[PDB]
RNA sequence: UAAGCCCAAUUAGUGAUUGCCCAUUAUUCCUUUGGUAAGGGCGGAAACUUGGAGAAAGUGUAGCCCUUCCGAUGUAGAUGUGGCCUGGAGGUUAGGACGAAGCUUAUGGCGUGAGCCUAAGAUGGACCGGCCUCUAGUGCAGAUCUUGGUUGGCG
RNA sequence: UGCAAGGCCGGAAAGAAAUUAGAGGCACCAAGUGGGCCUUCUUCGGUAAGCGGAGCAGGCGAUGCGGAAUGAACCGC
């Protein structure tokens, strides 16, 4: 138990990527965050001033602050036989925009307006097709299979 | 002036029970015809296609029947989480089960416990008359009259026990209903024994997953 | 008697969403059961075709029908695997009556000789002999 | 001796709770001042609103009954 | 004066002695639980002896049943019997063993008078 | 049978450790009625006896009237005037002058709490008299009665764990305000921490 | 010319199943017991002979009565018991020279058990049982326990 | 003015992420424990070990029963 420290164990895990190195993007000093939205906490290095303690570096979590250049991320933490809501204190650029929604952003986006346009909308266009079930396939080359030594 | 309330709603006990058993024999024979049908149905697409040249690949298996055949033993924890919610929880509780993407993977994960396989028709129904328990107000209850499944199901599409079954047997749209609505199939050790249990069925153990040759295996359990 | 009956497994690859028409695959395998056909049918796949048994399907196994029951000869190219010299083939040219008779004898001389058993053991030219 | 064992398996017997949801202790304090000192003055107002909403009410719910 | 009817089945008649019982002329013929922590019996080896379980419990409607039917009743003086004779199908009296000679014969003479079976008498008169 | 299933078991309280001899008479009435009525009141009414003198928080005159101003300022104006229950007992409120003429049911009152309430105007119950009024309880205002505030309750806690507003156990009121609650005593305890 | 080894078998190439033996496992059947688990009665009627859909509004028992489900191991520990026991108190009921406590036991019975009750003493001689509360110097096999007594080795 | 923002809000909204859905949430009081060991998988140190130190899960401890002749742990249960 030598060493502890705020960075330890840690060579790999804020090294920059190989080919992409320097300064953070201007998308990351360009995006808009609200209290309330889903950040990706990717600590990157080349900032290396309100980086997050390691842990918090895979973790997503609601922005329950978003000060000047600072984004307030709770984030939950299995402790030991519960997980705290951590209060973590971050700047913009060690934080993404988190997809983690999109999977139902822009289901419900198309499924509600078909669903409405298939409860009322004004016409129902035919969707997606079914996938897994029988036929009679007809074969286009036929084989076998014995060895190869 | 008690004794005719009762006596007229007495006739409320024949009444409602003839008028339960028609109902109960008017579709369990278009679900022997749906049977019927679309197995002769299943051959001609099969004759049509070995004789013209071309290949009937046969549709899929929609149910699986989930028998878990090693014990409480010693068990990984996310093994024995799975067969939690699989509702395995003792040696032989086959159930019967979809195999949708998300479920075949939680077979795949416990099968050195589980043995499972596709259920014949004759299989299915041998399992609910003869095993077949509900869960009435918690209670392991016996399938004993078509009079306890409505009064369990209610969902005005499950009727009689006939009606269980081709909820069960096909992937059908109250399969998460006809089997959450019963207890695990408790059942006996098979008859003639076990080749082993500790070895995949191909590998001339038995567990896994053994197409359509569980039935050869839940004849000697039911 | 003989156990281990002869199995036609023929599938294709589940098409496809790329190929929409991956070419067909039929072998024979002598198995016990069919499980035991399709686990060996699916491996053929996995290694000489590259193709999993989650994403391909098995189109139509069958098991063939006989020979009229009259002895002949049987030339059995098999194919084992052992720590036992590592992947030796054979020929053990075999006098039974049907292919699936020949072939257990040629499965229980390799066990009883090289103690390779049916998962190490591939099998290829099950012919007979004239002469 | 430090061990870890039986620890993991220890965390899982009364369960490893969930986190509560947003709706827990989501005191909006410590956090950024200018927008806590109006999400503070449009809390004033809405709540003389919400006052004042129930005046009428009553007031409509007895001359109107 | 006759009983009612039963199914007096009974699942063990070995009592429970303690454990090393007759090793020791001090122990007594009288469950003790073997608090031992490896003694044999409490973790419950094959050739050892039993540990009262609730599983040995009598069948509830049997419960208490006298050999005779007649589940049993202490009686001390003749007024006891008459309390006892409306219920002289479903119990039986038993004078208690200090109550002299003098009053016993004055309730086994009240018994027979009142069909009150008694699980003690039979002097020349059942 | 691995179950996992051994820890689920609440502790329902089923029956009253209760020694008093009218209360396993509310008792034996409120299990007839709570059993054989489809009262939500009854089942309601009758885990409420059972439970303990602690769990029966007493409310009020006070709490009684103001939320039964804020019933009756919301009905037909004529209907009726609902019946005021407590499970526990009422207590008089020197800081309400001037009480309505409401209708209580308690297994209890004060003896200046049931002079209020007969002075106002209205009558105190019982519960073998509200068994004759509505014993499904239809129009009775159902109520607890502040258990939080308690002294007891407000010892729950550490006191020494940030965010913690508890008070500690001590009989000398001036003992423990020195070092661990000073901020210059080296460390404050934190009066605030998310949780 | 195996009862060894490696492969297979399972009634013998005749026609598709379980060769066969063993458990505190599984299934089923009874019985207990807990869940406060669900129900249903929770004061008078009949199926050929009796039992109960007449036994009391009830945590707890010799359960209010039925019947239904499910679980049932366990050291440290925790808790419950209308639960067991000893000394004594306040109540009640009651025994006793026609034999109380005690004591003996191949004296049975009955409670899962702690234990209780009985009988019979070619025992004992004068006190004492049940129940509800109260009370404590209240349960012993094991402390190189303490005291008394005996015993082996041992004539 | 209106966008966007916060605290709100009513009008309106439905699903054509599987399973178990063996009920969620807190709270209080209090023990015992704080010498573990074995094992699977992998692996640090050591010539090595029936070795020391770890990670994972399982066990034993605290537990029998069945059988590996025999065995705290193995195989079943
Ligand atoms: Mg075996
Ligand atoms: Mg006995
Ligand atoms: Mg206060
Ligand atoms: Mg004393
Ligand atoms: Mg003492
Ligand atoms: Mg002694
Ligand atoms: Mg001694
Ligand atoms: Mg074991
Ligand atoms: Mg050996």
């Amino acid at each position: 138990v030598h060493s502890y420290g705020y960075k330890s164990g840690t060579r790999h895990l804020f090294a920059k990527k190989f080919r992409k190195h320097g300064a953070p993007s201007v998308s990351t000093i360009l995006t808009n965050i609200k209290v309330g939205d889903y950040v990706d906490v990717v600590a990157d290095s080349a900032v290396r001033e309100g980086m997050p303690h390691k842990y918090y570096h895979g973790r997503t979590g609601i922005v329950w602050n978003v000060t000047p250049r600072g984004v307030g991320v709770i984030i939950n933490k299995p402790v030991r036989t519960r997980t705290l809501r951590k209060r973590i204190c971050v700047r913009f650029e060690h934080v993404r925009k988190s997809r983690c929604q999109e999977a139902f952003k822009a289901k419900e986006h198309q499924f509600q307006a078909y669903l409405a346009a298939k409860k009322a909308g004004k016409a129902l266009p035919p969707l997606k097709k079914s996938s897994r079930m029988g036929g009679i396939v007809r074969p286009k080359n036929v084989e076998v299979l014995a060895r190869r030594v | 002036q008690q004794t005719e309330n009762f006596k007229k709603a007495v006739v409320a006990r024949k009444a409602a029970k003839a008028a339960l058993k028609k109902t109960a024999y008017l579709r369990a024979r278009k679900y022997s015809r749906e049977y019927r049908g679309a197995e002769k149905k299943l051959v001609t697409l099969r004759r049509q296609a070995a004789s013209h040249g071309n290949y009937y690949l046969e549709a899929k298996p929609k149910v699986a029947v989930v028998t878990r055949i090693r014990g409480i033993a010693k068990v990984n924890p996310k093994q024995r989480k799975i067969l939690q919610l699989l509702r395995l929880r003792q040696i032989f509780n086959t159930v019967f089960v979809k195999m949708n993407k998300p479920m075949e993977n939680m077979l795949r994960a416990v099968e050195p416990y589980i043995a499972y396989g596709y259920p014949s028709l004759a299989t299915v129904r041998a399992m609910v008359y003869k095993r077949g328990y509900l869960k009435i107000n918690g209670q392991r209850v016996k399938i004993t009259d078509n009079q306890m499944i409505k009064d369990k199901y209610n969902n005005a599409d499950i009727v009689c026990a006939e009606d269980m079954v081709n909820q069960i047997y096909t992937c059908g749209k109250h399969f998460r209903t006809v089997t959450h609505g019963m207890w695990p199939f408790k059942l006996a050790p098979p008859a003639g024994g076990m080749r082993q249990k500790r070895r995949h069925f191909v590998e001339g153990g038995d567990y896994g997953n053994r197409d359509t040759l569980i039935n050869r295996f839940l004849a000697r359990m039911i | 008697k003989p156990h281990l009956r002869h199995y036609q497994v023929v599938g294709r690859e589940s098409p496809s969403e790329k190929n929409p028409e991956p070419t067909v695959y039929k072998f024979e395998v002598f198995a016990p059961n069919f499980v035991v056909a399709k686990s060996r049918f699916w491996r053929m796949m996995r290694v000489k075709n590259k193709v999993k048994a989650t994403h391909g399907d098995v189109l139509s196994c069958k098991v063939v029908k006989d020979a009229k029951l009259v002895a002949r000869n049987y030339l059995v190219d098999i194919a084992y695997y052992s720590q036992r010299c590592g992947y030796t083939r054979m020929v053990k040219e075999f006098r039974d009556v049907s292919k699936t008779g020949a072939v257990s004898q040629a499965y229980h001389d390799l066990a009883s000789r090289h103690r390779a058993r049916y998962h190490n053991i591939e099998v290829l030219n099950v012919k007979s002999i004239p002469d | 001796n430090h061990t870890n064992h039986n620890q993991s398996s220890k965390n899982h017997r009364n369960g490893i709770k969930g986190p509560m949801p947003l709706h827990l202790h989501n005191s909006k304090r410590g956090s950024w001042l200018p927008a806590l000192v109006n999400a503070r003055r449009v809390r004033k107002h809405n709540q003389k609103a919400a006052l004042k909403k129930r005046r009428e009410r009553i007031a409509a719910f007895a001359a109107k009954n | 004066k006759p009983t009612v009817s039963k199914a007096i089945v009974k699942k063990r008649t070995k009592r429970f002695t303690r454990h090393r019982y007759e090793l020791f002329p001090q122990l007594s013929s009288s469950w003790r639980k073997p608090r031992g922590e490896d003694s044999p019996v409490r973790r419950r080896y094959k050739g050892q002896k039993a540990m009262p379980n609730k599983g040995y419990g009598s069948d509830r409607a049997t419960k208490y049943i006298t050999p005779s039917g007649f589940r049993s009743f202490p009686i001390n003086n003749v007024e006891d019997l008459y309390m006892l004779v409306m219920q002289n199908r479903k119990y039986a009296g038993v004078i208690s063993h200090t109550v002299g000679a003098r009053k016993r014969k004055a309730i086994a003479r009240k018994a027979m008078e009142l069909d009150v079976r008694l699980a003690n008498g039979n002097a020349k008169l059942r | 049978d691995l179950t996992g299933i051994s820890k689920k078991s609440r502790v329902i309280r089923h029956h009253t450790y209760s020694t008093n001899p009218y209360i396993k008479l509310l008792i034996k009435l409120y299990k007839f009625l709570a059993k054989r009525t489809s009262s939500g009141f009854n089942k309601v009414v009758y885990q409420r006896l059972i439970k303990s003198r602690s769990n029966r928080a007493p409310i009020s005159l006070s709490r009684i009237a103001v939320v039964m101003k804020r019933k009756a300022v919301f009905t037909a104006k004529s209907k009726a005037a609902p019946i005021a229950v407590v499970v526990g007992d009422v207590l008089d409120d020197v800081r309400m002058a001037r009480i309505p003429a409401m209708r209580v049911c308690a297994l209890r009152f004060s003896k200046s709490a049931r002079q209020s309430i007969v002075a106002a105007g209205g009558e105190c119950l019982t519960f073998d008299q509200l068994a004759m009024i509505a014993p499904t309880g239809k129009n009775t205002y159902l109520l607890r009665g502040r258990k939080s505030g308690r002294e007891s309750v407000r010892h729950f806690g550490a006191s020494g764990v940030p965010g913690s507003h508890s008070k500690p156990y001590a009989t000398n009121r001036g003992k423990e305000t020195k070092r661990g609650r000073r901020t210059g005593r080296s460390y404050k305890r934190k009066a605030f921490r998310h949780v």
